[PDB]
């Protein structure tokens, strides 16, 4: 699941920026 | 209160810590007053007989060099204010931008500061185990490193409790048993001897000031008493309690001894480490062993009622949270109230000032009731009054505020964030600020000295600084950081008031440590993972009440005090063993060492008449 | 199911066994079957090569000749069925009695019931610890007991993995270290072996019969790939485990290092007591440390899945709880379920051996789970299978089937009762009654003997009678403990079909450790503080049942879990330790003797060839 | 059957009952007195 | 607990189990006569 | 299927009494044996 | 205390006979 | 004071999550690796 | 901790010190002007 | 009570934003030598 795991990694990241923006501002 | 009330408490309690502050500085330059500001370094032998300049002083000693200076206990106890900074800082900050669709984002906040606080303690209880090792491992020679105290030496028709000992030592380890001191019970002889120096204070002050012969005669008496006390108390085999100090040669024995046990009823033949010396609270080695348990649970029932009876105080606070409670309270304030400006400064500092004042004596009952338990040692005896003092706290003073508030559990937490912002600047700021003055010592080192000094030597003994505290210093920063874990994800206004407090707080107690503190036992930083536990505690309160308040979603809500635990959990097995177990590795590299660097070390000699209680000596 | 179908299940159940132990009766005396019968005669080396009078045979033998015979860990099992009737004989009574002002009635029950469970377990708890030390003390010498084994033995550059653990040992426990033995790799070697053992059986079956020169050439093949693998395991550098076990001149030494912490990180040289030599599952011994962890991450999470599936077997059996479902998943019962007899026939025993059924490979599947994980022993494999097929039950027997219930928690509880009765006299009652048959032996002794059976020699290799099946056996009993607790103070007529089970199960079982079951390892009932805290669990969960069916008075619902977990925790502090700690008293005490009644005896060459792994022996 | 057993339960089962009560009173009584 | 559970079950046997056993032997012999 | 309805019928009405005597017997002299 | 917890004692076990006898029949 | 302040917040505080993250991605990573 | 702890207290009040003060120097002479 | 009255309102009227610069520029300056 190596291959499936470091995408997912990169996807959280940007869902953590995205989800963080949102309640921010 | 309102707004307007905590704007001008603040202004207040600002400009009240820096006049303390202007006061201090003047009393601390008046030369007879030395002796009271730097008693560490009289005590250490390294002194002889614009105006805040001293904060940058406090912070330029190395940590290192105060681990020496002052001892690792009060260095750890200091990093709690460090740590408070840590935690909440980051919790300040994001709280405001966040949360200063709804329902979401305080579980959301409730993750994020839970972790984060999980993470700030992981690496601090890394961080306080690596000191304790390396400090234990360069420690001086002390006579607790090769002893260890057993109790409840089982009887024996025939044979004494010195031969039981002596007999079983040699039996189980043969190879490392040494020495061994019976406990006596010698607490009359103690307190006739107490009695006396009393009674001498009395004399001296009364020669000086010139009841005489009335002073003299006491002293005859006492002493006559004192004399047969000797007596019956050395020859008397009742005097005797199964108890007994035992040294061995090796601290790697003693480790294995003290980390084993010894029997096969696991209740007899008990093995702990030795305190130091100078840290055995000799009363209670009186204390047969099973009435220990009896004796716990009374206090138990004792602790209910004081928390129980205690209520009503608070409920008093609580009534003069409003102006028309205040003058019931206190007519005569009513022609004062009208006054906008002293309207608010009363309703900001008095229920604020009336409430420290009634838990001023709250310490030393706490340690009334730790010390009938029976506990052994003055480092467990602060240990457990901490304990009890912060349970006090989260009954008495948040829980019982916040619902006698509401009589007057969610909705009541939030009415009161202006209630414990206006007592954290009047029991924090301002407290920490006047401590620093440290005006008991000063009267009664003058009245020592005016009336009971018949020679300089006296006034080497006028100067008795105390210690940080621990048992009365602990528990407030535990409350605070509760408070803020609490308010934070509903009422984060509150957060920069903690703040100020463990910044003020760390640079204040930063300079008692340097210049004023003595230390009386080192227990080496054991009493963190009591620090690390309250904090967990705070964290699954906060939680809990989170879900009360917000509502329940509740796989989050619940999730969030399981996983705390699991991370509680975590850090039992990995950091708590370098305060709870000594490795053997460690012990017999320090006995390599040490026989390496004095061959010719007389051991036996050395620790022969240690642990004898002082009364005898 | 109804009454009548209680009744009528329980008539065919008491003939069913009845006819069972009729058959055991002339099985058991046909010479041919001995070696299937008393088995335990047979390895012990005591037996050359109504019809109910077996029950009393199997009462005649004593407690302590029953330790000797069979061993501590099997006595200690049975005595678990004695302790269920000890528990539930009063309950029921008392039950019957009072339920067959309720509400209160509820709770009073609910505390007379923990009260005298909590008692019961207290003077049990104290029994088998005595029986544990008295067994220990005179127990037989044997490699363990000056034996560690040493985990995690950290990495160096220049020094192999022997000459750190000779070195460490030898500094640090310079008086008592004898010898250590290496941890070896040699999983692939003994792989080979038992696949060459398996070629063989094949070929001398083929011998027998008459294909043979295809089983010569597997052998040929496979010899040739033992003996190259022989020269590379030991000479290949990488099959070496940071692992030894560790040799001690006298048991005193022993106890020492496995009970204390050797370096000041906490998860190196961990040391832990040695299993026997036969106890030890040395494929395990090859999993390096560090994974451990993360192999028990994902078996928790594999367990999960393993529980959430199987929620559709056990629907399915709730389904076929009604006749119409009963049809509708077998249409060609129809034709006899307008019968009235037949009806309750179905109805009573269809469900409980689907059930049954379904559930036959549990424990093979969490056995498999419980060495992926990693455990070095035989019996921490069991003990750990028994801990999750506990939990399974807990959530796919008991909860799962009162759930699904609702389906097709307070009143689904009390719908259930029917079903659980019937589950237990087709799984208890006529389970144990068929396992005195003990088929499958039969089965697989007369093929052996028929097809692969050379020499008369082979026929005390046929003679495997297996064990008590901890791991099946003791998840059983904490069903039957479970349902009695939960049920007792809302639908006590359950509670009778227990007390029979536990009654024949004791008989049965008695006859069966006598005469027939070997004894695999031997923990001196080390299980049985899992056993204690497994009741308790019990307790704990049927007290928030009773809240939830009840209703909320709160005060004494919730002091019930309160006070059964400190009493749990007075437990651990008293009795826990004659299970995990070996007192030095103790451990000095047989090296005493030892030395005196064996004053020339060379442990060295004892203990020097112990714990090689047996492919190399 | 039942009513003549329930009643020879309760007398069987109360036998045992006031032997208890009174080990249950010294065992409080003793628990307590070990602190003098 | 082993000796007073032995008198139990004697005690059981020897005086309550006469009628326990009548009353199974009439459920049957009607359970049956009903029956088909 | 009636062959065995009512040979089961007549065993329960005229041996079963009989049968039910022996095993109450049974009983209460196996317990009374043990101790 | 114990002048009080003797009779105290001795009134306990007749309320418990009594609560169970009511409970009993 | 406030509108500025926040922001600046944004920035100064989400200049650290970047490289946090990228130890949170690593962290996984080794855990689950030290299986093979 | 303590290095990136350091910079904050540089940075803030290096650059929001001055309006946040600002704020409060105007608070205070309100109040009072409000007064008596 | 009035004489202080009006010299507080005065004092702050005239004084304040003097003292407050004082104030301001000392803090600033301060945390700037620590380190
Ligand atoms: C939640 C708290 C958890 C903490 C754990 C604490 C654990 C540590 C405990 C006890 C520690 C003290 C140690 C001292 C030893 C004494 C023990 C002994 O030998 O006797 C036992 C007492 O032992 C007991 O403690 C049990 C008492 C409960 C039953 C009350 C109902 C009354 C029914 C009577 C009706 C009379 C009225 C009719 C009159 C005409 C004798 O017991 P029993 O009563 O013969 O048997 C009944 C059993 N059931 C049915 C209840 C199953
Ligand atoms: C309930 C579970 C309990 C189990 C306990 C587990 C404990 C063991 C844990 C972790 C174990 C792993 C060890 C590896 C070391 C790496 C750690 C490191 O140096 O960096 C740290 C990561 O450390 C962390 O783990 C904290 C992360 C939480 C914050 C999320 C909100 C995002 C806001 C960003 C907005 C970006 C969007 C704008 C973009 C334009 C850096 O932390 P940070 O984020 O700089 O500081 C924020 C602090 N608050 C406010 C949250 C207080
Ligand atoms: C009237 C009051 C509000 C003025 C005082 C404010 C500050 C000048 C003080 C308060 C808290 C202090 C801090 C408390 C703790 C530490 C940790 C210490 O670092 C270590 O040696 C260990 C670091 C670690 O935890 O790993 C260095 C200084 C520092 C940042 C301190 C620097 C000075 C601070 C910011
Ligand atoms: C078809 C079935 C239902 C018939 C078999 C019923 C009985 C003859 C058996 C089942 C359980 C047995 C009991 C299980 C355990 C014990 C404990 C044993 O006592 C001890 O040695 C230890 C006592 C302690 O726990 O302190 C003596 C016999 C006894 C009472 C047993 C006697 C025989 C009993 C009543
Ligand atoms: C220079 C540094 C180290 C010391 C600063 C001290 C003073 C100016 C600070 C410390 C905490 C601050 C308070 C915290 C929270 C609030 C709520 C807001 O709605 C109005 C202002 C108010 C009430 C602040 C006023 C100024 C304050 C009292
Ligand atoms: C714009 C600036 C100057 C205003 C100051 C407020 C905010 C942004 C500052 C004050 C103190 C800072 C923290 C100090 C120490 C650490 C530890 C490190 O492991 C992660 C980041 C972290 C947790 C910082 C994040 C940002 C922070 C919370
Ligand atoms: C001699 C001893 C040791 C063995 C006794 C075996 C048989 C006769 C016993 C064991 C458990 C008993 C059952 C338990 C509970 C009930 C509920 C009641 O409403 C009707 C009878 C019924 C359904 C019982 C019938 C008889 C029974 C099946
Ligand atoms: C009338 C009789 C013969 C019918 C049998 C049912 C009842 C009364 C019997 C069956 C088994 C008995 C129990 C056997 C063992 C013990 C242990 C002792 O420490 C207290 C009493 C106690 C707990 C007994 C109480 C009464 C009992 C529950
Ligand atoms: C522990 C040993 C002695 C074996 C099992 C004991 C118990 C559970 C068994 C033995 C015989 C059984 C009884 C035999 C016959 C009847 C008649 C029926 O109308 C109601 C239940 C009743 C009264 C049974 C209840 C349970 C019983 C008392
Ligand atoms: C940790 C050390 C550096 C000391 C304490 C730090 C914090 C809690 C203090 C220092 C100075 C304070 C600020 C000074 C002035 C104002 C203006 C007012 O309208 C809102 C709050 C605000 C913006 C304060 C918030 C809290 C503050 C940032
Ligand atoms: C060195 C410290 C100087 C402090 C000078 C200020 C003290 C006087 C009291 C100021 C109260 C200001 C109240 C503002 C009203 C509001 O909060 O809205
Ligand atoms: C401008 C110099 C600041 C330093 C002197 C301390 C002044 C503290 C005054 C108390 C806080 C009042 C602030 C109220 C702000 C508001 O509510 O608008
Ligand atoms: C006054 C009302 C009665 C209730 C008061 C609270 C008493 C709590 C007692 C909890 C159990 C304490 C167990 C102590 C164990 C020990 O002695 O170490
Ligand atoms: C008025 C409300 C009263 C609430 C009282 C709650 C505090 C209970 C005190 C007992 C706690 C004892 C916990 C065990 C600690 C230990 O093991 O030493
Ligand atoms: C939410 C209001 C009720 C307050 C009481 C909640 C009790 C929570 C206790 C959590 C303790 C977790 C363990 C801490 C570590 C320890 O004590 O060993
Ligand atoms: C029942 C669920 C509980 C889950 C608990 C999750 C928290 C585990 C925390 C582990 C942190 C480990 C980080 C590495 C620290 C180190 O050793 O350097
Ligand atoms: C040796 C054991 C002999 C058993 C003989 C009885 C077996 C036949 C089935 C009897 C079922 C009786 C059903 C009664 C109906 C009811 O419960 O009301
Ligand atoms: C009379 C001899 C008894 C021994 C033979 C076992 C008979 C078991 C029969 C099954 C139980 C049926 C009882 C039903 C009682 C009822 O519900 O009235
Ligand atoms: C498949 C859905 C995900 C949830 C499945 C349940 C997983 C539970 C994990 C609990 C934490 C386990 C901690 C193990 C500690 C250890 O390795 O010893
Ligand atoms: C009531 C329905 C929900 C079922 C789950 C309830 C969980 C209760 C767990 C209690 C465990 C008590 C401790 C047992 C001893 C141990 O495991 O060490
Ligand atoms: C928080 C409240 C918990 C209270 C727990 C009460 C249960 C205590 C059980 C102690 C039983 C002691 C009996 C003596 C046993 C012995 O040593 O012989």
């Amino acid at each position: 699941f190596a291959k499936f795991w470091d995408p997912a990694a990169e996807k959280l990241k940007e869902a953590v920026k995205d989800y963080f923006a949102k309640l921010w501002d | 209160a309102t707004l307007q009330d905590i704007g001008v408490s603040a202004g207040i309690n600002i400009l009240s810590a820096f006049v303390f502050f202007i006061i201090f500085a003047v009393l601390r330059l008046q030369p007879f007053n030395d002796r009271v500001y730097f008693s560490k370094w009289y005590l250490k032998g390294l002194r002889s007989s614009k105006f805040l300049n001293w904060m940058p002083e406090a912070l330029k000693m190395p940590e290192p060099e105060l681990i020496d200076h002052a001892g690792l206990d009060s260095v750890v106890y200091l990093r709690i204010y460090w740590l408070g900074l840590k935690i909440f800082t980051p919790i300040a900050v994001l709280a405001w931008a966040v949360l200063v669709m709804r329902f979401w984002t305080h579980i959301v906040m409730a993750y994020a500061f839970t972790i984060w606080t999980c993470y700030v303690l992981m690496k601090e209880y890394e961080t306080i185990a690596n000191m304790r090792l390396q400090f234990v491992a360069s420690e001086a020679r002390r006579p607790d490193q090769f002893t260890v105290l057993v109790r409840n030496v089982p009887p024996d028709a025939d044979e004494s409790v010195s031969e039981l000992v002596e007999h079983f030592f040699l039996v189980n380890h043969p190879d490392h048993y040494l020495t061994h001191q019976v406990v006596c019970n010698a607490n009359k002889l103690a307190d006739l001897v107490k009695k006396k120096k009393k009674l001498q204070n009395w004399l001296d002050y009364y020669q000086l000031k010139y009841a005489i012969e009335h002073y003299i005669a006491e002293i005859d008496k006492i002493s006559k008493e004192i004399s047969k006390e000797r007596e019956e108390v050395v020859n008397d085999p009742k005097a005797i309690m199964p108890a007994a100090f035992v040294s061995f040669k090796t601290r790697w024995a003693a480790a294995v001894c003290a980390q084993t046990q010894q029997t096969r009823n696991p209740t007899q033949w008990l093995t702990e480490w030795a305190p130091e010396p100078r840290d055995v609270f000799w009363s209670n080695l009186a204390i047969p062993y099973v009435s220990l348990t009896v004796r716990r649970l009374i206090m138990h029932v004792a602790f209910f009622f004081l928390t129980f009876f205690f209520i009503v105080p608070i409920a008093f606070v609580q009534s003069l949270a409003t102006i028309e409670g205040i003058v019931k309270a206190a007519p005569f304030l009513k022609f004062i109230v009208d006054d906008k400006f002293m309207k608010s400064v009363i309703q900001g500092f008095l229920p604020g000032i009336a409430l420290k004042l009634f838990l001023a004596f709250l310490p030393s009952i706490l340690m009334i009731m730790s010390k009938f338990e029976g506990f052994t040692s003055i480092s467990s005896l602060e240990r457990r009054a901490a304990f009890r003092y912060y349970i006090f706290n989260l009954v008495n003073v948040f829980l019982a505020s916040v619902i006698a508030g509401a009589a007057f559990i969610g909705v009541a937490i939030p009415m009161k964030a202006t209630f414990f912002i206006t007592y954290i600047m009047v029991d924090g700021w301002a407290g920490v600020a006047g401590e620093i003055l440290m005006l008991k010592p000063l009267i009664m080192f003058h009245l020592k000295n005016a009336f009971l000094v018949k020679t300089d030597k006296d006034r080497e003994e006028a100067m008795d600084p105390g210690s940080i505290g621990f048992n009365t210093g602990e528990p407030r920063i535990q409350l605070y950081f509760l408070l803020g874990l609490v308010y934070a994800p509903v009422t984060p206004m509150l957060l920069p008031f903690i703040l100020v407090f463990f910044a003020l707080a760390y640079i204040v107690y930063r300079h008692q440590i340097i210049n004023v503190y003595n230390q009386e036992y080192e227990s080496a930083a054991a009493f963190w993972p009591d620090v690390h536990g309250r904090v967990i505690a705070a964290l699954v309160i906060s939680q809990l009440l989170l879900m009360g308040l917000l509502g329940t979603a509740a796989p989050f809500l619940i999730a969030l005090p399981v996983l705390t635990i699991g991370f509680h959990h975590f850090c039992k097995g990995r950091y708590e063993p370098a305060f709870i177990r000594y490795p053997l590795q460690e012990a017999m590299m320090k006995d390599t060492l040490e026989t390496a660097r004095e061959p010719n070390l007389n051991l036996k000699g050395y620790l022969q008449n240690a642990y004898v209680h002082p009364v005898f000596k």
